[PDB]
DNA sequence: GCCCTTTTATAGGCCGCCATGCCGGGCGCCCGGCCG
DNA sequence: CGGCCGGGCGCCCGGCATGGCGGCCTATAAAAGGGC
């Protein structure tokens, strides 16, 4: 895949609009930078036009804008290019399917948009004729847009306002097209239009009116039949063809105004008395009528017109007409709702002479009733916005005027604001007959209090509403007139309820805060302070209910001791008829205190005195119910606290508007401050928190230290108490070597075991939500001068840090039971939380943090590195320029460490929690961490494998568009340095143009041929991005020598900048080469010769020596050793850390249950290669044992690649031609292939080499006697491997086999009478077979010598050696599977396989005995076998096995693998059903098919309004 | 007496008096969806009320999703509003509830193998095609559920303080155990 | 009060699979011991 | 004593039927419902 086409694919799918914004973009500039490929790129965006869709088919559409606003426009004055691309839009324009017509409007948009102007010409005619043609194809495409907008039906009822996207965008269209076209045709498109208006396509003269100005002034007869066609619609029956009637005038009322008197005069008013017919209950075009109404009343000639109207006739003044509006201020719909208050609030605004007839007593009472029967949010911010604009203005007039307009209304509103709430089953009714109606001076359950329909959140936010509404109007009233509202509050400011209390401490909240001066206030400091400083009522009527419950269940005790406790009465305590708090209760009712008394000492006396004996069996009923009692009598005190904090907080937060501290403060701190914690309701706790900052700066400014320094200090331990947000050190002192980023997966997180855990996970973030916010707002209100005053901020933030990480961890750190380990966890936690709200001013302060943070993200302890990687990647975020030029300078190069292991976790906790945070504005730094991620992703460590990839599945998408990315504005030149340099380190990954060969050099010998010269230069290629394979190239190839170049080259590399930079990173470490014990001495003479400078210690020895290298081991450069003593001494072996692990035999590790295996895959390495000659044998899951040493994370789970390639592959057995069977393997070799292919490297002996000798094949072909197949069917008639060793035994002087051989050899001079032959077998009976006939009987000539296991390893090289070279010998009788590594027979001429053996690349290796460097003349090698029998089963196995072996393969070399390696190496709580009889089955029709969900409004208004469209089009 | 339920579902239906077609509400609007195969009628949902319909041909409706009784009757008048506004003949007379789900979550976890043992006559405990129990409770006549976890759900109530008055009777004899 | 449909079941016949079964061959590390 | 000889057990290799193990859909069986 192109760059191109992988780019372009992110506008369907991509992450966020940032993203795919930016691919447009880059998409556009790139055709910029090549403008003659233009089709190229539009047939591969176009098609997403028929995209299913909505949200990527309109960011192709804008693509396809975008890429066009390059090219040229076509005019041949100075064969239309888009003429195949437009004659398709246009046909798609009528598709039956719905998307493809949106898409192609859409599309057709951008295309005339762009090049209208040069549409449908014509080359080599003059301009005063194809000019001609360019007319009549732009009208002909508005004669079908007008025609698609006439038979446009599919429309969206989704919401309460419909909407057809299908005639919007046609109609937005339809705009671009006629911007272009002559009045001569425009005017034709109106009158066709105008006669569509008489099922309207009206929408079009919107655009029309809206794109074109010359029309309204080429004559008034458009701006006429308009407005007629408008002035029809407004009132028209069906609501939805008078809200797009209405619609038309908003946008064009400035340019509607001066065409003539009379128009304007009759349009305002049908609009009004189209208002003024009452409006259904579900049809909202009310509401955008009255947006028309704001939009007409808002110029000056309609108030003019307005004016000489009501000169003309008092009926139709303005004074009169706007109380029209008011019977829609309770509208059911919630648009309308909405839409008349802000009508209403614009006609606030308009003046002196058009706000004093209807701004009266009547509509600031309407107002503050609905304020208070809101519900939904925005209308209630909305209304009390409209409140404060009628009382400032109302109240800028003069004060007295205020007054006498609203103190008519002052009783029965001041008793509506301070209604209680009550509990859910027991509420208090507001009065109705306080609700004065609209018309004259539903949803009514708001008025009702029903609690159970709307939670106490709501009720909450309505009381402080209406009180933060109160406030203001108490604040503007003059103060000796305030008697009537002052009595009412001081009054309710003692009421029984705790609910009208606290809402007279916020009536005075209110008052005190916006007054204009805090003296003003100071008649209520004694009845606040007396509030929040004296012992409180016991007893609270709203809390009834409680005692209520605490009495039921006291009397189920009482009544217990009777029947089950068989208490005589008479003497049991008298339990009152009347519960406290209750209306007309005097004090001898039931307290809580006496329950409590009852439930303990009343419980004993008659435990003393019940029934003898049986005493023991009412024991656990009573003890039951005594657990009962205090289960709910707890619960009623604890809702008694809560509530008394709640009054005790809203009196403290008025006192401290007031300005009045109190000569020791502890009451009013401890007053907020336990609200703080404590109150779960938002729209309360912001209250607090924001006043809790208020105190801290008039503490301090008023020359106090104590006060706040105390208070900042508790609300700073109050930020850090989440756990699952700031984890506590005692438990995780001892923890290291794990990442706590990924323990989310691990058990006990959620402590299954008690639900108090549940509960403590509500209280924390409860608490922190508070005071989070509260340290927000200070550093909002303090600003540059933060630190300068408040000390201890400092203090907490960077003290403990500096101490901590200026040097070595003192020992204090380690301990769990010790202080200063949990305050070095909370000091990067209160940074954590203070930087992204911290002044710009104070960054400097922060960065100074940078070097003791990044210090403590390289220590030992995992929960230190756990915060230090989310305070960095909150810092990094916010200062981003500053904070990842540290970044990338310091931490960066750690994560390539191999030395030790806890600053490479650091270095991708870091990362990870960076790309979390930062989200989708990390693009202009992502090429610097993408590479290193890379690397990781196959470390050793399993937590960094894991993090690394789960980084890497969203960092690998990012990246194909970052090429080209502009420059962060601000940016330090050691960074940008550093993009140049990491741009050009991994060009030579992205793209073709590569490196030049590696530079061996020449401390190493300069003697390399070509291939090897090639194979060294794609390790080098493999070593510089951690990337590991398998250097798999056939024997004689100089492996070893390409192998110790680039390990030279890498330790002599290391070596160098260690010494000329500090960096631990880079100072020397071992490696280690594992090889069959018998190439340890080819090995250490090898690198001894060519690699003069590297120590070697070979680890094989005698144990009691080898006992010695404990420690000793570390110092050489390169360690040998024995598999098999690996496979012993790995315990010792592993503890080390190393670089480049070799291991010179892959074979031996291809099993993944053999121990050998088991104890290499524990090495930890820095880089990984193998050596092996061939690695497929039997099947590919030999393959993915070496890929899971190679490199974990790659190639996928075992069973998975086992599901995916092992069994596909096996099915093959039995092919048939164009069967599935056939086609399921034939996929999976090419897809397992097109994945190893870049990691492997085959390279063939004779296609490389032309020195070693020339090959030749033979089959040989033998009969089957009468004797052998009756006892071949004699065994047939009667587990599989007795039979199987059975049947070659048997198959095998009257043999056909042994006749063969005869006959073979008595056609060599061997047999006739020099020449040399090696004769193979399989088993060793079948050895002596031939040795006890062929020479004993048969052909005694020959001078025969043998060579198997039995030959003992102090006497085969003398046997051997003797054979090759003299000539007197003229057979060797062998086993295949003897010796195996270098067994010389280069000698043999012939070649004689007398049986064969299931490994394919075992009989290879078996004929490179003959066929081997040291020879020049040909080798013919022979296959004897017998027709029909079980040999032609195992050929054909074999046949299989090595097609196999050979395709997953095939072809390789450094410059042939492709450039790809990013884009593989990634690899309801109750359901009763509700369409029949109750059931809870599990699964239903209607719903699990993929109903899915429904989609968000807001794509429609982001897409269609005018505005944006209107200026996009000039 | 005790914590009180709180509701979760509300269910009701119309006889919308006309034999109405499917494929035409299909077709025309965006917010229909439609296929014989695979369920029998037409399903619909809409914002404000924040609900989802089905319509059926024989002009029968289902509302769904609504959490009190005047929203539901506001949703289902708005959804025969709607379905009149696409061309068919319609009208909006008998509307009857037909579901209630109650939900709560109990204070402490329950050994609801005693539930079995002590109210088997009323009670069961199977775990084959649900977790928890079921109790066919006859008066108030609702199909009551319980999970282990604590979690109670109170099912096929016809009017609102069906719920509660339930809900206050089960509590007692579930306080027992544990 | 009865027939056939639909969902549901314990069983049938198999689709699909896991892990084992071996003995004749071979290399190798380890021990006890004789070699000089 | 280390060097070298010999005995020694260990560790890997190599095939495909077969029994266990399970669920795939439908059988012969069952309750609940549309239709009469």
């Amino acid at each position: 895949a192109t760059r191109l086409d992988r780019l372009v694919t992110i506008l369907e799918t991509g992450s966020t609009r940032l993203i795919r914004d930016t691919a447009v973009n880059q998409l556009a500039d790139w055709q910029k930078q090549h403008p003659e490929e233009l089709f190229n790129l539009l047939s591969r965006v176009v098609p997403y036009l028929r995209h299913k869709d909505w949200e990527t088919r309109t960011t192709a559409a804008k693509a396809i804008g975008k890429i066009i606003e390059n090219a040229p426009l076509y005019d041949p004055n100075a064969e239309w290019p888009f003429e195949r691309l437009c004659e398709f839009l246009k046909v798609d324009l009528f598709d039956p399917q719905w998307e493809t017509r949106h898409g192609a409007a859409m599309g057709l948009r951008e295309v005339i948009r762009v090049h209208g102007a040069g549409a449908g010409r014509r080359r080599g005619k003059t301009r005063k004729e194809n000019n001609d043609l360019n007319r009549q194809w732009l009208d002909d495409l508005a004669y079908r847009l007008l025609c698609v907008l006439m038979l446009d039906k599919f429309t969206d009822y989704s919401s309460d306002t419909s909407v057809a996207p299908i005639r919007e965008t046609v109609g937005q269209t339809l705009g671009a097209v006629l911007r272009h076209i002559s009045v001569e045709s425009v005017h034709a498109i109106y009158r066709l239009l105008y006669c569509m208006v008489t099922h309207g396509g009206m929408v079009g003269l919107r655009y029309v009116v809206a794109v074109r100005k010359d029309l309204l002034l080429q004559d008034g007869d458009m701006i006429d039949g308009v407005v007629r066609c408008v002035m029809q619609g407004l009132g028209d029956i069906d609501d939805d063809v008078r809200s797009v009637s209405a619609a038309t005038l908003i946008p064009m009322a400035k340019e509607f105004v001066m065409m003539r008197r009379s128009a304007l005069d009759s349009l305002i008013n049908i609009v009004w008395e189209s208002l003024s017919n009452l409006g259904d209950d579900l049809s909202a075009s009310t509401g955008k009528i009255m947006d028309l109404l704001a939009t007409l009343c808002s110029f000056p000639e309609v108030l003019e017109a307005m004016k000489v109207s009501a000169s003309q006739d008092e009926e139709r003044s303005f004074t009169l007409l706007v109380p029209r509006l008011y019977p829609f201020l309770r509208h059911t719909i919630t648009s309308v709702r909405l839409a008349v208050l802000k009508a209403l609030m614009t006609f606030a605004n308009l003046g002196g002479e058009t706000s004093q007839g209807w701004l009266n007593g009547r509509i600031l009472r309407l107002i503050f009733q609905n304020i208070i029967v809101e519900r939904d949010q925005d209308t209630l911010n909305m209304s009390l916005e409209l409140w404060t604009t009628l009382v400032r203005r109302l109240a800028a007039r003069d004060p007295a005027i205020l007054a006498d307009e609203f103190e008519a209304h002052a009783e029965p509103m001041m008793q509506l604001a301070l209604h209680p709430i009550g509990v859910p089953r027991h509420p208090i009714p507001m009065n109705p007959a306080l609700f004065q109606k609209p018309s004259g001076g539903v949803d009514g359950h708001m008025i009702q209090g029903e609690v159970d329909l709307v939670g106490v959140d709501v009720l909450i936010r309505s009381r402080i509403s209406a009180a933060k509404a109160m406030g203001l109007i108490m604040s503007f009233i003059p103060t000796p007139r305030l008697a009537s509202y002052d009595t009412a509050v001081l009054q309710a400011l003692s009421s029984p309820y705790a609910s009208t209390q606290l809402a007279a401490a916020m009536v005075i909240d209110e008052y005190a805060k916006n007054c204009s001066t805090p003296e003003v206030a100071s008649r209520f400091i004694e009845p606040l302070q007396k509030i929040i400083d004296l012992e409180r009522p016991s007893h609270y009527r709203d809390l009834v209910t409680y005692v209520q419950r605490v009495r039921s269940a006291s009397q189920q005790l009482i009544n217990l001791f009777r029947d089950h406790g068989k208490v005589s009465q008479g003497k049991l305590p008298t339990l009152a008829v009347v519960v406290q708090g209750e209306p007309e209760a005097g004090p001898g009712a039931f307290s809580i205190a006496n329950a409590e008394k009852v439930v303990n000492e009343d419980f004993e006396r008659l435990k003393r005195l019940m029934a003898p004996g049986q005493r023991l069996i009412a024991l656990p009923q009573l003890n039951e119910a005594r657990e009962q009692t205090v289960e709910v009598i707890e619960e009623a005190k604890a809702a008694k606290e809560a509530r008394d904090a709640r009054i005790k907080a809203a009196a403290a937060c008025a006192l401290v508007a007031m300005k009045v501290l109190p000569k020791k403060p502890s009451p009013l701190i401890k007053a907020i401050m336990d609200s703080i914690k404590t109150e779960e309701n938002q729209e309360l706790q912001s209250r607090s928190a924001a006043t809790i900052a208020r105190l801290v700066q008039l503490f301090t400014e008023s020359g106090r230290r104590g006060p706040a320094e105390k208070v900042v200090a508790n609300l700073v331990k109050f930020s850090c108490v989440e756990v699952a947000e700031t984890p506590e050190f005692p438990i995780h002192a001892h923890k290291t070597n794990v990442i706590l980023s990924m323990q989310k997966e691990e058990d006990r997180v959620d402590h299954p075991d008690a639900v108090k855990y549940a509960r403590e996970a509500k209280a924390a973030r409860i608490t922190r939500r508070g005071a989070k916010e509260a340290l927000e707002i200070l550093s909002k209100n303090f600003g540059a001068e933060l630190l300068e005053r408040v000390p201890t901020l400092r203090t907490f933030m960077e003290e403990p840090l500096v101490r901590a990480f200026s040097g070595d961890l003192p020992p204090e750190a380690r301990d769990p039971e010790n202080a200063f380990g949990q305050e070095i966890v909370d000091a990067m936690s209160v940074i954590r939380t203070m930087t992204p709200t911290l002044h710009p001013a104070l960054h400097p302060f922060v960065m100074q943090q940078v070097p003791l943070v990044i210090k403590a993200l390289r220590s030992d302890l995992s929960v230190f590195r756990y915060m230090a990687a989310k305070c960095m990647a909150t810092i990094c975020s916010v200062i981003t320029v500053d904070g990842m030029t540290a970044l990338v300078e310091k931490v960066l190069p750690s994560i390539n460490n191999p030395l030790d292991l806890s600053f490479r976790q650091g270095a991708i906790e870091v990362i990870y929690h960076l790309i979390a945070v930062m989200g989708d504005a990390i693009l202009p730094y992502v090429i610097f961490l993408i590479v290193p991620v890379l690397g990781r992703m196959s470390d050793s460590d399993n937590q960094i494998r894991l993090i690394a990839t789960t980084s890497f599945a969203t960092l690998v998408k990012l990246v194909p568009l970052e090429a080209g990315i502009p420059d962060p504005p601000g940016l330090s030149e050691e960074l940008l340095k550093g993009r140049d340099r990491e741009r050009t380190f991994i060009a030579q990954l992205l793209d073709p143009k590569k490196i030049e060969p590696f530079k061996i050099p020449v401390a190493i010998k300069a003697e390399l041929r070509s291939y090897q010269q090639e194979g060294v230069n794609w390790l080098a290629f493999l070593n510089k991005y951690h990337l590991h394979g398998i250097l798999c190239d056939d024997m004689g190839l100089g492996k070893t020598l390409q192998t110790i170049c680039i390990v030279a080259s890498d330790h002599h590399q290391r070596a160098e900048e260690f010494a000329r930079t500090g960096a631990p990173e880079v100072r020397k470490l071992p490696s280690l080469i594992i090889c069959p014990p018998t190439l340890s001495g080819h090995w250490q003479q090898e690198i001894k010769t060519y690699a003069p400078f590297l120590t070697v210690t070979a680890y094989v020895g005698s144990p009691a020596e080898r006992r010695a290298m404990k420690d000793s081991l570390d110092k050489t450069d390169i360690v040998i050793t024995s598999y098999d003593v690996c496979r012993n001494d790995i315990d010792v072996i592993e503890k080390y850390n190393w670089n480049y692990c070799v291991l010179d035999e892959g074979h031996l590790i291809k099993n993944p249950k053999a121990k050998i295996t088991l104890a290499v895959k524990r090495l930890t390495s820095n880089h990984r290669l193998i050596l092996t000659g061939t690695p497929i044998q039997n099947n590919v899951l030999e393959l993915w044992s070496l890929f899971d040493f190679l490199m974990p994370g790659f190639l996928g789970a075992e069973k998975v690649f086992l599901d995916r390639f092992a069994k596909p592959i096996a099915n093959s057995r039995y092919s048939k031609a164009s069967s599935k069977e056939q086609e399921a393997g034939a996929l999976a070799i090419e897809a397992l292939h097109k994945q190893v292919l870049p990691f492997l490297l085959r390279r063939l002996k004779e296609e490389v080499l032309n020195d070693l000798p020339p090959k030749i094949l033979q089959n040989y072909y033998c009969d089957l006697s009468d004797l052998q197949r009756k006892l071949f069917e004699d065994f047939t008639k009667r587990h599989i491997f007795q039979a199987l060793q059975y049947m070659r035994k048997l198959c095998n002087i009257h043999a056909p086999k042994l006749g063969a051989l005869r006959d073979l050899l008595v056609d060599c001079g061997i047999g006739v009478e020099p020449h040399r032959a090696l004769i193979f077998c399989q088993m060793k009976e079948m050895l002596d077979m031939v040795q006890n006939t062929v020479l004993k009987q048969m052909l005694p000539s020959v001078s025969y010598l043998r060579l198997d296991g039995s030959v003992e390893a102090n006497k085969r090289q003398d046997i051997v050696n003797k054979f090759n070279s003299d000539p007197s010998y003229d057979v060797l009788l062998l086993t295949t599977s003897v010796g195996g590594l270098g067994l010389n027979l280069t000698g043999a001429d012939t070649v004689i396989f007398v049986e064969h053996d299931w490994n394919p690349q075992k009989d290879l290796q078996a004929m490179d005995r003959a066929h081997r460097i040291g020879q020049k003349k040909v080798v013919n090698v022979y296959r004897i076998i017998t027709r029909g029998t079980l040999e032609e089963k195992i050929l054909s196995l074999q046949r299989f096995k090595i097609d196999v072996a050979s395709t997953v393969v095939n072809q390789q070399n450094a410059g042939l693998a492709t450039m790809d390696t990013d884009q593989i190496l990634d690899l309801e709580d109750m359901v009763d059903i509700e369409t029949g009889d109750v059931r809870r089955p599990g699964k239903k029709a209607a719903w699990l098919e993929g109903l899915g969900e429904l989609w968000d409004n807001a794509q429609y208004e982001e897409s269609f309004d005018l505005d944006g469209f209107l200026k996009t089009m000039q | 007496s005790g914590i009180t339920p709180t509701l979760q579902n509300i269910v009701a239906t119309v006889n919308l008096d006309c034999r109405l077609d499917l494929k035409t509400i299909a077709l025309h609007a965006r917010n229909a969806e439609y296929n014989p195969k695979r369920f029998a009628a037409v399903i619909m949902r809409i914002r404000e009320p924040k609900t989802t319909a089905l319509i059926f041909a024989s002009g029968k409706m289902v509302v769904t999703g609504a959490k009190s009784e005047d929203d539901s009757k506001l949703a289902s008048r708005k959804y025969a509003r709607i379905i009149q506004k696409l061309g068919f003949n319609a009208k909006f007379t008998d509307f009857k509830i037909q579901n209630i789900v109650g939900s709560c979550d109990i204070k402490f976890p329950i050994r609801l193998e005693g539930l079995a043992s002590k109210h088997h006559n009323f009670s069961s405990y199977e775990p084959e095609l649900f977790p928890g129990l079921i109790y066919r409770m006859i008066k108030p006549k609702i199909v009551l559920l319980i999970f282990v976890s604590g979690k109670i759900v109170l099912t096929g109530a016809k009017v609102r303080e069906e719920i509660y008055q339930a809900f206050e009777m089960i509590y007692p004899v579930l306080q027992d155990f544990r």
